[PDB]
């Protein structure tokens, strides 16, 4: 899964926040930027062949899956200090 | 049937029945004196009250008066019968002739295209300007964007442009004047009628001294002219003189109605009111649109939410830097900015493609020297990374150009510069047979032949 | 007696290349100092505006 | 296990979380924010949280702990905050690390009480 | 009788609820019995409902709610005239001293109005200090602002008294001393320098101490400068000395954040350049006196952008810079002559004998410190004669500079020494020119007047 630009998701999370007026944080983004990201790539994982079969039912035996994830974020001329890349 | 019941700045509260509420984007209209005022439905509150913005005057108001709820959004004349002449935010003439002869009015608030209908073309558009054509290849139907701070020559370099562009182009165009002075808007006007191609030309006027309302709507009015061309079917330029105003009315009315500030000051909704109007301003497979867009950046300061979110909207992005133009050297365009996502091998050809990135690497160069010029001076330098000075400083200044819009100031005559003439000076430059010359036989000289002839008189 | 006074002639060559590495450095300092300044007034302002703008 | 008399080890694998779980929550609790966005109990959570790790007469916990500096900054509220309660300090820096060397400790910024 | 009630106590702010038809004006004055002392509280803000919020001149600890406001329908008044030479008072007009009470022929409200546009002297004159190096190179406009750049340890307090007893003795003015922000252990030890040099008599002491609430601090300056006023209108020329003017704007800005209003610039109140411009236009010369003003600057960070310095300097005139490596060569004051300036230079104000006298030793000290960094790198060797005659003069120039003080008689012995600016404009013009030549260096040291440096030189 190639996620294109999630800063621009980050802004728009912002969007809905400010217009909802809740409590703005650090670059005005809302304090639960950090959970949004954290909740979207920890989907990215290898899952063992036992997790396989539970969830198919057994009719997939002895096959590991996985997601692989590829974010892509824009810098402000190269600073890591900002809030959504760190 | 409605009364105005707050009145803060710009933005105006009318109260309406509960069965009678306008929608949002609905034009209201009230009198305010001896004027005639329309406002515009920007939210619907509880209770029946309506929030707004004056799209003129908010000056002489009173609470109470009765407000007329005209049951319909913002709607502009639209068509051939708008060619030649200039027009307000409403749609209304400003020029001192007579009526619009309109056939057909359209609502300024409209949905964008489908992804199903849009298309593409590689078609390079040569424009004259020799820095542009090669760092920054244009093609017809797609948006460029000129970005600078104050006095850097974006409106001039559209002029340029606008004259070259004329030179190859056939049919109409569309000039939405935003927030900008009103004087390059009335020399701009005479200039085009003293030259009879003003029969092509369709202006809307929304200047910098008008109220936030009118400066935020003049944009989409131009939009909505601009999609008629298209939707005839026709090919259509379309040059938007200030971008940057839009997003700072919008700024300017943010905080007056009840909304919570974000980042450097801006409005929370910065993002989505710069990507509704960018994404209509676009071809489809029935005509196509080209646009150039001027970016105004705050304090030169590249960096600033507007300008960022702008980049992405556009494909050829020029960016003009002061410290270029402090040192006389015009068009001020900074080559290690400045892009296009039309520089391919495919799309221009392999030397289009290496000249440039030659010009680049040479120049990128230059930039890792100036520390260590700086403290220590040339003589420390190396014994070619003394010719990489050289050669980098040739092409700094025969990147410059003498412009025929430009003759008021440098009294110069102008130049143009085709591609096949410019690429194989640059190419001789770096290849070094043409370094033989001084410096300032490079500077302000069309072509390569000019600039050896300038070098013969020193 | 030609390479002592080529040898004489690099040393007061030295000394004026020296001299004029010393006042270039003063005059970037004087440079850097504004953008440093600069960044602080803005840097207390943007961050004293996402304090007061925070609240409430 | 230290009060039934035991020497243990605690490894936390990284401190700031902490924190940061304690800044997210704070802007909604209604708490007014404070510098560099952080909660006004900064200081208090982690006092709060580092005094109980000592060793007492009746037993030892011994503690290896990861703090996360952002942006390699080692100036901010949290990682400020937290070399106060440390006995060892290894600070490993980005720079020695890039250049290939490992591990990446700065010996001019780290120390133990025990030198 | 009383007819306010405290409504809130928080910290330095308290509130207070009196009658709807008679709630007081805004910086009216307020009296409340806080346990067995008077508290006196000023008004800020005219809230709804008929409550005022106010600032506590003093600790507002033990405040109840509930207690009863007295409402005085003047602003804080405080005492004025020569009854106030040479006592030492708090920021209400309150004797801090142990002398006793104050002789009170009139007491003067510390909020008062600027003086209007057809009071203003049609007139530019300037201010004769005596002081060599200050009349030469940075001359004062009468009713002008001047600039102390220097840190403490190198002699700001002995100009100051030298100033005070020029201005007391010389002329027949007065002089009012503001302490704003200052330490206690520096209070007592400048009024023990003044006491000790006779010039005690000449001078009024308003002290705002550091442990003083932040309302204390900002109305001190008002009312030293209110002080002067009342000189001022007795017809004399004045001079007050701010001991920092930075920390005024600073008082300003904790007032400011304590009632809550949105800050400005680099966090500083959003009133800034009107709280300056408020003290600074009171300061001018009028058509029946004039208040001149000397003020100690400190410049945050070392940085002259900053809205401090870069309001501040918007109303100065002249420019006094010490130097601590001036100091250190013996040289007594301190002053630095090619940093200090003054905007009086000009032939359209002070003549073209002066304007080009002070641009001739300018050019000869910038000259001579060029020359010095070639001594030091290649010795004396490489000046040309026209080059040793420059340095000669300079140095010359450099001991000229130096005067001995009334106030310093303690230390060097010698007599003080008040200099016309004749006699100045004379000593430098013959210096350049190339006239006493014929006589050393050391006769010009610490000597005087010209003449004196030749009397000087005879037995030398
Ligand atoms: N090719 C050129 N040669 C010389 N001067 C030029 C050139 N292009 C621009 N300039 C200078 O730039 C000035 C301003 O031009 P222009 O209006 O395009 O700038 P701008 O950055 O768009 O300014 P603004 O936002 O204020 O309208 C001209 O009057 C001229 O001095
Ligand atoms: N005119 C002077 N004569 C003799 N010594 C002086 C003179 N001016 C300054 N000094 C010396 O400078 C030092 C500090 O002087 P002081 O008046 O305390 O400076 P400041 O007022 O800046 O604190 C003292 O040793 C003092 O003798
Ligand atoms: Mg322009």
């Amino acid at each position: 899964i190639i996620y294109d630009d999630l800063s621009k998701q980050a802004v728009a999370y912002r969007q809905i926040s400010l217009l909802l007026r809740r409590p703005p944080g650090r670059e005005a983004f809302p304090g639960d930027v950090f959970y949004l990201h954290s909740r979207l790539l920890e989907r990215a994982a290898r899952v063992n062949a036992e997790y396989v079969e539970a969830f198919t039912k057994g009719e997939v035996k002895g096959k590991t899956g996985s997601l692989t994830a590829l974010p892509i974020i824009e810098t402000q001329a190269g600073d890591v200090s900002a809030f959504v890349p760190t | 049937t409605g009364k105005i019941v707050q009145v803060i700045g710009a933005v105006v509260d009318v109260e309406f029945p509960q069965d009678a509420v306008p929608r949002v984007y609905d034009a209201l209209e009230v009198q305010n004196g001896n004027e005639r005022l329309v406002l515009e439905v920007q939210q619907q509150l509880g209770g029946g009250i309506v929030r707004t913005i004056a799209m003129g005057s908010s000056d002489g108001l009173r609470r109470g008066l009765d407000v007329k709820d005209l049951e319909h959004p913002i709607e502009v004349p639209v068509g051939k019968a708008t060619l030649g002449r200039i027009m307000n935010v409403l749609g209304e003439p400003v020029d001192m002739k007579g009526e619009i002869g309109e056939e057909e009015r359209w609502a300024i608030h409209r949905a964008a295209p489908s992804y199903e209908e849009l298309s593409n073309s590689q078609e390079l558009l040569e424009t004259g300007i020799k820095v542009i054509d090669l760092m920054a290849p244009f093609a017809k139907g797609g948006k460029v964007g000129l970005f600078g701070g104050a006095g850097v020559g974006k409106t001039v370099n559209m002029m340029e442009l606008i004259r070259n562009i004329a030179i190859e182009h056939s049919g109409y165009s569309v000039f939405a004047g935003v927030g900008e002075r009103t004087r390059e808007g009335n020399d701009f006007y005479h200039e085009m009628t003293d030259s009879n191609v003003i029969d092509k030309v369709s202006l809307v006027y929304g200047q910098m001294n008008e109220p936030p309302g009118n400066r935020l709507r003049v944009a989409l009015t131009g939009l909505t002219m601009a999609e008629k061309f298209r939707d005839e079917g026709r090919d259509v330029l379309l040059f938007v003189d200030n971008i940057y105003r839009y997003t700072l009315a919008g700024t300017e009315v943010s905080a007056l109605l009840g909304r919570m500030p974000s980042a450097v000051g801006y409005q929370p909704t910065l993002a989505e009111e710069m990507g509704v109007l960018q994404e209509r301003i676009t071809s489809t497979k029935t005509g196509s649109i080209t646009s150039v867009q001027a970016v105004y950046v705050p304090a030169d300061d590249l960096t600033d939410p507007s300008p960022a979110t702008t980049f992405a909207h556009l494909d050829a992005t020029v960016v003009l830097s002061r410290q270029i133009a402090s040192l006389g050297i015009y068009p001020a365009v900074d080559p290690l900015d400045s892009t296009s996502r039309q520089l391919d091998p495919l799309v221009v050809g392999q030397e289009h493609y290496d000249t440039a990135r030659g010009v680049q690497s040479i120049l990128q160069r230059y930039q890792e020297l100036k520390d260590i010029i700086a403290i220590l001076g040339m003589d420390e330098l190396s014994e070619e990374d003394k010719l990489v000075v050289a050669r980098a400083r040739k092409i700094q200044r025969f990147l410059s150009q003498p412009f025929f819009v430009a003759e008021v100031f440098t009294g110069s005559p102008g130049k143009y510069v085709s591609l096949k003439d410019t690429i194989r000076g640059f190419k001789g430059i770096m290849e070094g047979e043409y370094d033989h010359l001084p410096e300032q036989a490079f500077y302000m000289v069309g072509s390569i032949e000019e600039a050896v002839e300038k070098a013969k008189k020193l | 007696q030609g390479v002592v006074e080529n040898l004489a002639s690099e040393q007061a060559a030295r000394m004026v290349a020296m001299k004029a590495a010393t006042d270039n450095g003063g005059s970037l300092i004087k440079e850097l100092q504004l953008v440093y300044n600069k960044a602080r007034q803005a840097s207390i302002t943007q961050e004293l505006t996402e304090i007061v703008s925070g609240a409430a």
